[PDB]
């Protein structure tokens, strides 16, 4: 039974991103007074699908010079790091219950970046190693911000787990006692994810394609999906944490839709950010990061140390 | 127009539907309509291994009440 | 083992996908189509000369900060202890000398890319 | 499902030769993040998960760093990876066969006891508390905030002098 | 004649209303938050695409196509 | 146990060994460097797990902060040597035998 | 003060968020020290009974300790049941 | 029959081709502006499941607008060539079908079909983004009638 749920876990998160690719293509051309895709399915629905079988039935096109294990291992090691990041979330209750979950988040979002990095050094090419060192840049500024804002964050919280997160949410949102954190947090998932306005390691403009400059049809197909799927786990991170969906222990397809939901409204809320917002400078995030939400955040991981012990509402450790 | 989106909308609300939806229910299937008694401490996994022995068929969920006791 | 099995499950769906990729469509292979990109030139360089990294102050001090995180993460179990005024002050005190130490770097512009 | 801590031991000690043996340093910067996986794994298999995933996540930092460093200065025309000699390889092959003869002669002279190949996996954990709360790792790396101050004062001073020592060097 | 499109006539001094204003324009994003609502406007408004080999573009009589020798 | 720890112990020889033994690259002996950390800190963990040590777990986490101290200069003393000479060389920086 | 004053003033106009980093940090140090909850969070921390509780013998020499967790003796968590 | 399943799956990979083409954003004059007028919201070739990629490593088309130059020629012989293996050309305007006004000129090529093999012709100077759409809908048709698997098949 526990491969079944592993399939009834996996497919429709695959699923939901080729249609998250076809979702963003309509909302970008809807706010840029355009249509989608509606030839190929009747509405569009069959252009992912579409995508999909010419990217696998493209040629991969091994380059000349080009490290070919690291070549091949990062695009697989991307997706895969994207499913096992998408194992542990609870919906109210998830596929594999860990303590630590929020550290096995972190854990996974670096190991993504270092197939970034490696696929990034393997395509033997300058606008490649340009995107991987843009990746390294922009790792080292929101995984500190990260780091502070989830430990304030489930400071606020008991354990490192998510049922607790529930738990914590039953009553009331995170938002409403830590909305800056949440504001810093969707920030950081949008750097995290590579997204518009900072995207900076898949450049379109000041490089050609960033560290897909040399990679061909399939293993680049990999790498989209692995991206697009980090885009609705990180929004599916910041609605499970922040905007807490109703529970009740007797039904919890409530909690499901709820989560879906706002899931749904935070993925549109990104393709609604890359439409209105031009790039950074990669630079320029670093400066912004470290000079704004760092001290910031630094401030506040002090106040929510705080804020429990005066007004004694430590929370409990189950 | 811009209702020409909810078709996709729907399909990514039903796949994300899906997911947790089917865990609860296998988690039930499997626990015999109950949940799936997470233990995050060796006191609740000794319950659960308590309960597996107090059963006999060697499962945890089966629940044993006071018609074990004359 | 569950997730361990996952793991596995979600690796060997990975090299399927990229085997399928592989074994697939069909190939013509020749030295113009592998040779690197570089915008549609010959590149001048190998592409694996020195880069000069600018933001290696800031890399640095990543890893200090890091470590700082790494120290600070106990926390939710640190609030649980039976004393609380001796975790409040340390906690505190780390996280000043931490804040210090970004303002005296930001100072001194060490977080300015220096060319 | 016994000899599994086994299995990663010598998968670490596997990744160390390969640091040892000393690749280009984008493919020791490999080894060394598959062997800081498999220690946390080591380290999950043996207790507490804290331990493991701090290690793992303060490497992951550590060899992005080191990655852009190698980038940046420490690289070459042609990086070895293993085959540019193939005394590299013959030596990795050389030092497997020279683990698996110590193992073996270890398995034979048992009275030791270090290795023994019908006793593997059954003194992985010794004892443990069955009934209990509160008994994982990181109740201890809390217990720093409060029992061992000196800890984690000496360890944020390191962190506070290193900025400036680091800044003082790179000054320049 | 001219004018500016960056210089400023004299200044607006400080004041804590003005700099709280600044402030908030800063914190809450204000300008980010206007732009997403223009892109937003545009999201549900009406297309101007057309089902193209279906409707043809407009043309005028004056259009230079194809040639074309004639006959009395 | 003592298998998993005459491994430990023997990945530390290694890396001892590759710190010991040069070649051409100050990055790789540093690396060589972590290596030895990671290897004593598993070590540590592993023995303060079995002995239930929960007092002296706070040792591993020193010596992670320790070491990427030291790690940071010799980052940074990397930095300067490339400054120098524009290789990264431990044999092309030899100059102080006269 | 003037200056002072301005300086603040400037710095709130220009850079809001060092000021509101430095107002936080000064709001984080000062209200432990000020607020009547303080030692409310130690107190269920000691409260909070993570182990079991071992029993004493009765040497009849103690009236302070009870006899029984149904008795009038003993610390009563009334004032965390009206927290 | 071995044929009819044949035959259903070669149609099916020439649906995936021809409903997935994505060009290269590679233009050289006037025709890559009309080719953007094409981009643009009226004649939406993102609504047809057309649009560019940056590199050819993940193009499908090459639409060679504008003059191809004797000093461009290297380039775009390169970039045709670094593209994977199911490519087409469409060449657009009177410079990239047969040199146009540039046509005896020192410096131009005469016609992009000396330096790549081109599947498509668009006339005009330049060709209006209607005609440019009519093109790319006529080397869809084209990949439509393609029948790899069928001659693989009584190979
Ligand atoms: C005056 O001077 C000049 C210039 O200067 C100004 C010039 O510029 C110039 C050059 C001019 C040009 C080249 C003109 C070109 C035009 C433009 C530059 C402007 C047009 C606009 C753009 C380029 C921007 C486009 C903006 C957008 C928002 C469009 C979105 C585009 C995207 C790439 C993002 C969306 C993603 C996609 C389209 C693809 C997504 C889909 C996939 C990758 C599919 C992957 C999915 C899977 C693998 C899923 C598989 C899994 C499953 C489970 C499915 C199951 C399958 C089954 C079969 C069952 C010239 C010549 C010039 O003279
Ligand atoms: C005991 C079992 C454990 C494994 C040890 C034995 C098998 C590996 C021995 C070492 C091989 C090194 C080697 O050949 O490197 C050359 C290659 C580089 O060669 P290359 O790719 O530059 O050139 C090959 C070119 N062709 C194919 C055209 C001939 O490096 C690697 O393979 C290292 C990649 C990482 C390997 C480990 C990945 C683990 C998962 C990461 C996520
Ligand atoms: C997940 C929930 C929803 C989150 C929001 C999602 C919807 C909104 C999305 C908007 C668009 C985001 C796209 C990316 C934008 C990137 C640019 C950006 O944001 O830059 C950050 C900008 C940076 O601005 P800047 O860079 O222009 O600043 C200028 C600075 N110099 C001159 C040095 C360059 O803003 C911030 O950094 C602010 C962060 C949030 C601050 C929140 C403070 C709250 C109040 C605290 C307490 C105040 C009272 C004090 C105590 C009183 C006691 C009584
Ligand atoms: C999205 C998830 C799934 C992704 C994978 C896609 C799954 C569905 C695939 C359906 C189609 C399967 C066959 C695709 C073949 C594509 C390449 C092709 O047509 O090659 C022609 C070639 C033709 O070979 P040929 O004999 O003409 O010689 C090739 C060399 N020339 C032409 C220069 C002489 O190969 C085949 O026909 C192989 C058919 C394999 C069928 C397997 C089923
Ligand atoms: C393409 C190559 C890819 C290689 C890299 C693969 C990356 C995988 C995804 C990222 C993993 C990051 C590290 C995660 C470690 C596990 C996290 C964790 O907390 O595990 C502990 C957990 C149980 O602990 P706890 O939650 O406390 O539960 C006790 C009571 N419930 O659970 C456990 O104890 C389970 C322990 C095992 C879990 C990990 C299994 C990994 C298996 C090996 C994968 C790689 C194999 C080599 C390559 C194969 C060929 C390509
Ligand atoms: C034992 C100590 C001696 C080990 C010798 C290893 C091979 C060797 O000669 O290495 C020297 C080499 C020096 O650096 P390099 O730049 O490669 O110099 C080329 C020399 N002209 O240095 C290197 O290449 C670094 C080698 C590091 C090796 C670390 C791991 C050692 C594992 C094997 C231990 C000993 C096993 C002995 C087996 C005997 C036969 C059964
Ligand atoms: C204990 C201390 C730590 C507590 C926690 C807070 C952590 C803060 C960490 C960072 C602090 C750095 C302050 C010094 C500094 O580096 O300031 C630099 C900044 C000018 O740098 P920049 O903005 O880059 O300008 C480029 C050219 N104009 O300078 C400025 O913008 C000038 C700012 C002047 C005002 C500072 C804020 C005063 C707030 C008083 C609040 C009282 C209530
Ligand atoms: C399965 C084997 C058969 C696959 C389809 C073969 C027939 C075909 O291609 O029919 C064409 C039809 C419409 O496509 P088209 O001709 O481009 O329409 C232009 C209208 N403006 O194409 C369609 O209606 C699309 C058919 C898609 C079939 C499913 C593909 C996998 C999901
Ligand atoms: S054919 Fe005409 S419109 Fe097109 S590039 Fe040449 S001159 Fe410009």
């Amino acid at each position: 039974m526990f491969f079944i749920n592993i399939l009834t876990l996996l497919v429709p998160i695959l699923i939901a991103m080729a249609f998250l690719t076809l979702v963003e293509r309509k909302i970008l051309g809807y706010m840029q007074l355009r249509k989608g895709p509606n030839i190929v399915g009747p509405y569009g629905i069959l252009q992912p699908f579409a995508d999909a079988m010419k990217l696998f039935m493209k040629e991969p096109m091994r380059p000349l010079t080009t490290s070919m294990s690291l070549f091949i291992i990062a695009p697989t090691l991307s997706l895969t790091l994207a499913l096992s990041l998408w194992v542990p979330l609870p919906m109210p209750h998830p596929l594999i219950n860990l303590n630590l979950g929020i550290l096995f988040i972190l854990a996974t979002s670096s190991l993504s970046v270092y197939s970034i990095l490696w696929s990034g050094w393997a395509s033997n090419s300058k606008y490649s190693l340009f995107g991987a060192l843009r990746a390294v840049a922009q790792t080292i500024s929101y995984e500190v911000t990260m780091a502070i804002i989830l430990l304030s964050v489930l400071l606020m919280n008991g354990s490192y787990s998510l049922q607790t997160l529930i738990t914590t949410q039953e009553h009331m949102w995170l938002l409403l006692p830590a909305w800056p954190m949440a504001m810093m947090w969707f920030i950081s998932t949008l750097a995290e994810t590579n997204r518009a306005p900072f995207d900076l390691t898949e450049g379109e403009s000041e490089l050609v394609s960033g560290f897909n400059v040399e990679y061909a049809a399939g293993p680049f197909a990999l790498f989209f999906m692995a991206e697009y799927t980090n885009i609705i786990l990180m929004n599916a991170l910041t609605t499970i944490i922040f905007l807490g969906p109703l529970y009740y222990i007797n039904l919890p397809e409530l909690y499901s839709t709820n989560f879906m939901m706002e899931a749904l409204l935070l993925s549109s809320t990104f393709l609604w950010i890359r439409a209105s917002y031009p790039r950074f400078r990669y630079d320029q995030l670093m400066h912004l990061l470290w000079k704004n939400f760092l001290p910031l955040t630094l401030a506040l991981c002090m106040w929510h140390i705080s804020l429990p012990i005066f007004t004694a509402g430590v929370p409990p450790y189950m | 127009m811009w209702f020409e989106i909810l078709p996709g909308l729907a399909i990514m609300g039903v796949c994300l539907v899906i997911p947790g939806v089917s865990t609860a229910y296998i988690h039930k299937f499997t626990n015999g309509g109950k949940e799936k008694r997470v233990a995050r401490v060796q006191y609740q996994w000794y319950l659960m291994e308590r309960d597996r022995r107090i059963s006999g068929v060697n499962r945890y969920y089966v629940s044993k009440g006071l018609e074990n006791i004359d | 083992m569950n997730l361990y099995t996952v793991i596995f499950i979600n690796i060997l769906l990975s090299l399927t996908l990229i085997l399928v990729a592989f074994w697939l469509p069909q190939m013509n292979l020749y030295s113009e189509k592998a040779n690197p990109y570089e915008c549609g030139f010959d590149p001048t360089s190998s592409a694996r000369l020195p880069f000069s990294m600018k933001f290696f102050l800031v890399a640095i001090t990543f890893l200090l900060f890091d470590l700082e995180i790494a120290l600070l993460l106990p926390l939710p179990w640190a609030i649980q202890t039976i004393k609380t005024s001796t975790m409040m002050i340390m906690a505190f005190i780390l996280v000043t000398i931490l804040s210090l130490g970004l303002a005296y770097e930001w100072t001194q512009k060490g977080l300015e890319w220096t060319e | 499902m016994n000899n599994y801590i086994f299995v990663l031991s010598s998968l670490f000690l596997v990744g160390c030769l390969g640091l040892a043996l000393k690749p280009s340093p984008i493919y020791g910067g490999l080894g060394l993040i598959v062997s800081g996986f498999v220690g946390c794994l080591m380290v999950l298999g043996f207790g507490g998960s804290f331990l493991g995933l701090m290690v793992f996540l303060i490497y992951l930092g550590g060899m992005l760093v080191v990655f852009g460093y190698t980038t940046a200065m420490a690289t070459e025309e042609y990086p070895e990876t293993w085959g540019s000699n193939w005394l590299i390889l013959g030596f990795l092959v050389l030092g497997v066969i020279m683990e698996v003869f110590l193992i073996c002669v270890l398995n034979y002279y048992d009275e030791v006891g270090v290795i023994n190949l019908d006793g593997l996996g059954d003194w992985l954990m010794y004892e443990v508390d069955d009934v209990g709360v509160m008994l994982e790792g990181g109740i201890g790396v809390a217990a720093m905030y409060s029992c061992a101050t000196w800890m984690m004062v000496v360890a944020g001073w390191s962190l506070f002098a290193g900025i400036f020592i680091i800044i003082e060097i790179t000054r320049d | 004649t001219y004018k500016y499109v960056n210089k400023k006539e004299q200044e607006s001094e400080v004041d804590m209303k003005s700099a709280t204003d600044n402030a908030a324009r800063i914190l809450m994003w204000t300008e980010l938050i206007r732009g997403l609502g223009m892109t937003l406007s545009y999201l549900f408004r009406e297309p101007a695409t057309i089902n193209y080999p279906f409707e043809k573009g407009p043309l005028s009589p004056r259009f230079r196509g194809e040639h074309a020798l004639r006959r009395y | 146990m003592p298998s998993t720890f005459f491994n430990l112990t023997m990945a530390f020889s290694l890396s001892l060994l590759g710190t010991l033994m040069f070649r051409s690259h100050l990055m790789s002996t540093l690396l060589c460097l972590e290596g030895m950390v990671l290897s004593l800190f598993i070590m540590t963990s592993v023995t303060s797990l079995n002995s239930n040590s929960m007092s002296s777990m706070p040792i591993p986490i020193t010596i992670l902060v320790f070491a990427a101290c030291e790690a940071a200069v010799g980052l940074a003393l990397l930095v300067k040597v490339s400054n120098t000479y524009g290789t990264d060389y431990v044999q092309n920086l030899n100059l102080l035998q006269c | 003060a003037g200056r002072i004053s301005a300086f603040l003033k400037n710095a709130w106009a220009k850079e809001p968020v060092l000021v509101v980093s430095f107002s936080v940090w000064g709001l984080a140090i000062i209200m432990p020290m000020i607020s009547p909850y303080t030692k409310y969070a130690s107190m269920i921390n000691k409260a909070t009974p993570y182990n079991y509780p071992v029993p004493v013998r009765d040497d009849g020499n103690m009236p302070d300790v009870p006899s029984h967790p149904q008795d009038p003796l003993g610390p009563s968590l009334d004032w965390l049941k009206n927290l | 029959r071995a044929e009819y399943v044949v035959t259903k799956l070669d149609d099916l990979i020439n649906w995936a081709r021809r409903s997935s083409l994505w060009p290269m954003t590679f233009g050289l004059a006037c025709c890559a502006v009309e080719m953007m007028h094409m981009a643009a919201p009226r004649y939406d070739m993102d609504r047809f499941g057309v649009v560019f990629r940056a590199s050819p490593r993940q193009a499908d088309v090459m639409i060679v607008a504008g003059t191809l130059t004797n000093k461009m020629a290297p380039a775009l012989r390169k970039v045709y060539d670094q593209m994977p293996e199911p490519r087409y050309v469409v060449s657009m305007g009177s410079c990239a079908n047969g040199g146009g006004y540039y046509h005896y000129s020192y410096s131009v090529v005469r016609g992009c079909d000396r330096i790549v093999p081109v599947d498509i012709y668009v006339p005009g100077c330049p060709p209006t983004a209607e005609a440019l759409l009519y093109g790319i809908l006529q080397l869809q048709r084209k990949i439509k009638r393609e029948q790899k698997l069928k001659i693989w098949y009584r190979r």
